[PDB]
RNA sequence: UUAUGCUAUCAGGUGGAUGGCUCGGCUCAAGAGCUUAUGAAGGACGUGCCAAGCUGCGAUAAGCCCGGGGUAGGUGCAUGGAGCCAAUGAACCCGGGAUUUCCGAAUGGGACCUCUCCGUAGUGAUCAUUCAUGAUCGGGAACGCUCCGAAUUGAAACAUCUCAGUAGGAGCGGGAAAAGAAAUCAAUUGAGAUGCCGUAAGUAACGGCGAGUGAAACCGGCACAGUUCAAACCGAAUCCCUUCGGGGACAUGUGGUGUUGUAGGGCUGUUCAAACGUCUGGCGGUAAAAUCGAACUUGCCUGGAACGGCAGACCAUAGAGUGUGACAGUCACUUAGAUGUACGCCAAAAGACCGGAACAUGUCCCUGAGUACCGUGCGUUGGAUAUCGUGCGUGAAUCUGGGGGGCACCAACCUCCAAAACUAAAUACUCCUUGAGACCGAUAGCGAAAUAGUAGGGUGACCGAACGCUGAAAAGUAC
RNA sequence: UGUUCGGGUCGAAGCAGGGCUGUGAAGUCCUGUGGACCGUUCACAAACGAAAAUCCUGGUAAUAGUAGCAGCAAAGCAGGGUGAGACUCCCUGCCGCCGAAGGGGCCAGGUUUCCUCGGCAAUGUUCGUCAGCCGAGGGUUAGUCGGUCCUAAGACGUACC
RNA sequence: AAGUCGGCUUCACCCCGGGACCCGUGAAAAGGACAGCUAAAUGUCCGUACCGAGAACUGACACAGGUGCCCCUAGCUGAAA
């Protein structure tokens, strides 16, 4: 969150860079699918490790997979199937920005998830 | 064999254990971005301003 | 406030076990009386004497000579040294 | 999970808390003694979690007026 | 094959300019504004599994506990290994607690030393008429008040003067401080606390009358607020502590009345009746983290990657902006606009309480002393025989009184009542918070885009750097 | 900066070289390189233009493979090892230095240089496998040795002034 | 492995005593002794490595300087260090 109090690039980027962890949680937001947005009443939600998302920008547009990992400090997610093959030949996962993906299936093992997404 | 008190010897010990290189794992963690250190010194140079 | 930090396990410190002495890193604030009483409370062994030095790491080392034979070995086994 | 929680500490008794504190001190002594040999600990986080559990126990004790 | 060389270009090395980017700096505006013996700021030492610096923390040591928001990750700068923690709701943020070594106002004594001695376990020093207890000490970017106080420089030298009550010093001290309700300013007859701004005005005034220095009143504004003692009259009718029994102060006067100028108050008498103010009360505002907040991630092309081009679809009280693999109102955070919020702060209705205001009468009483004034010396001032201060000397009056009206005295007229006390607001400043910017953009901008008052230099007072950038992703080059 | 009109991943700025225009300050374009920003109309501003200051900061030449590595003090040689590499590190022998100091003990001062293992990018005036260098680990034990106690010249604290 | 004996000398070290000089007349206080013997307990804290110098200090240096010195120094020659 950064209000129109400060329209200065220095203050916006400082706020993003020194955002606390509870604010970096909100940086993991991604667009919900049409069904999910209709059945939740919100347009976006935070990507969580486990739920299925479709990558819609980058080299891996259209791939659906489960979030393997989430780094809040990096602001990145790790999705099943989104990998870079390294000079060894072994496959490392390529971190993605959550704004480049779209949630298609939500993980609902946590009862707090509904109010987490909205309200 | 100059004679130090407890605090003087403690401060000399602190200086001695400060006089160490940055850990290799620290260098790896910082990606060769923290390799240097301001408290490196040699014993036969400008002495400590500690004692 | 316990004066004893932990048993000190180096070659010279392990050489004490064969003469029934045991070496500890202790709080530098504490003195020989406090170290003796705290060790006696900690392990239930009567301490015959305490020798103490200060190191260039800023630590204090204490070699404890016990009165009961095998007390050093038994404390080392209780801690997990032996 | 951790060694023992705040609810567990408040559930135990005074002597139970003292006994657990003594056991934790013994484990900390043993682990610091192992680290004294230079070799890496078998559980690097074990030492720190023991220290924080000891701090939690002491804080509960001070709240409960034991110390 | 002409070497050693010379000139030009090209390739490469060194180097780190240029360009671009920038979580930094600087300035301005709006807020907010004290803290410490219940041990502050600052420093030393310790504290991490591998941890040396910084940062945080204090032997419970990059941390512990409780409540709220947040919810799936976390383990600082700083994605390395291995573990640990977390759905018993962590991390993080807001509030409240605990722990909190030694030095340090530092305060049992001493400190060469940050420790050490006695341990009788510590009210160190100076103080407060109950000896129960209480106050002061140090710190704070600048600002505020009191006092002490240069020279360079200008005068084209220099001494009065100027520089300048500046620089610097000492004391005190808060969120502001100081001042503050005329012994005033006026001028023919008026105004009516103080402060600050504008103007008066480079005027009056001072001045080798040179150079220069330099007001105030009136008037226009910001903000507005008035009062309490001493005494006269009464005479313990009071105030404080308390273990609620009592104790302390107090007739050398606690308390009631009273507080001032075309005089006021007291005492005597008559009348009208009681305004301001203090307390209770918490309607309602303000108010933590924080919550919600529209509308595309559609086709083709280019591309590693669209936020681009060309078509298409939408929102707008939201087209400020930032991030996202290239230019994004519709991808994310946001934004416009609404919500919520513990402790607190202000706060209206409605109640409890001391009480207020006129006149008549007058051989009546009271109304601030080394004070006001004056002589002389010195400083300061525009203050000139007419500024203020204070050293010495001298020194009054009491309402039929006293002071002022820019030399003294006389007279007239006008004006006030000192020598005791308090008092919000308008004002100053910027450690700090927020915002903004024809500001700088890494030799600039703070010295510091910082492991920066650091490395380093000086015995010390003190002086003081350099160093930003892989890439979309380590995919950090297997064999 | 306001404002008008634009360019750019089908490659902006910058950079090296070149073509054209303009008297010129300069502008524009081409090739290469570069990888994300840049111009333009009318106006307005300034921390606005460098060849000079024994200018400042940084970088880097000629000097130049030059001086120095020569008084210390007679300084090494043979053989055998170690090692990828040996005048320079280790052993034996010979030959030498100091020998009322260059040996021994210790104050102040230093502050880990002490010991062991593993190294040689820098340091060592050459080399180096060696090392007071680099990295890792270890090492200092007191009733009797000192401080601690006492007071000296003389400081410091409190009180008074 | 011997490990037993004698003699000489002896500084620059220890004890003791004498003399001379005054011109500096050459410290103080703690402590100790003079009434103690026996038996148990206690004796805390700090320093302690190593250099102490033609390479461990200081002079920017592994610097021909300087830095407390020793109440430290063996045989011959020689008065003798």
């Amino acid at each position: 969150m950064i209000a129109m109090v400060s329209k200065q690039p220095r203050k916006q980027r400082k706020a993003r860079y020194a955002a606390p962890l509870h604010i970096r949680q909100k940086f993991m937001g991604a667009r919900l699918s049409e069904a999910l947005t209709k059945e939740y009443g919100t347009r976006s939600a935070a990507v969580i490790t486990g739920d299925t998302v479709k990558v819609m920008r980058g080299d891996f547009k259209g791939t659906e997979g489960k979030v393997q990992s989430v780094s809040l400090m990096d602001g990145t997610i790790t999705v099943d199937g989104v990998i870079s093959t390294k000079v060894d030949g072994t496959e490392v996962p390529r971190p993605l920005n959550p704004s480049n993906v779209m949630i298609t299936k939500l993980e609902m093992k946590d009862g707090r998830r509904a109010s987490s997404i909205k309200k | 064999m100059s004679h130090n008190m407890k605090g003087q010897k403690k401060r000399l010990a602190k200086a001695h254990k400060q006089n160490t290189r940055v850990p290799v794992w620290v260098i790896v963690k910082t990606n060769r971005k923290v390799v240097s250190h301001p408290r490196r010194r040699h014993w036969r140079r400008r002495s400590l301003d500690v004692k | 406030m316990s004066s004893i930090n932990y048993p000190f396990v180096t070659e010279k410190a392990m050489m004490l076990l064969d003469e029934n002495k045991l070496q500890f890193i202790v709080d530098t604030r504490s003195n020989k009386k406090q170290i003796l009483e705290d060790v006696e409370k900690m392990y239930g062994f009567k301490v015959k004497s305490v020798r103490t030095m200060t190191t260039m790491k800023g630590m204090k080392k204490a070699v404890l000579a016990f009165e009961e034979p095998e007390a050093a070995h038994e404390i080392a086994t209780r801690i997990g040294l032996m | 999970m951790a060694i023992l929680r705040t609810s567990e500490i408040r559930t135990m008794t005074i002597e139970e808390r003292a006994d657990e504190l003594e056991n934790l001190n013994n484990e900390l002594v043993r682990e610091r003694a192992l680290t004294s040999a230079g070799g890496a600990p078998e559980n690097p986080g074990r030492i720190g979690e023991i220290r924080r559990t000891i701090a939690r126990i002491k804080t509960i004790q001070h709240e409960l007026n034991e110390i």
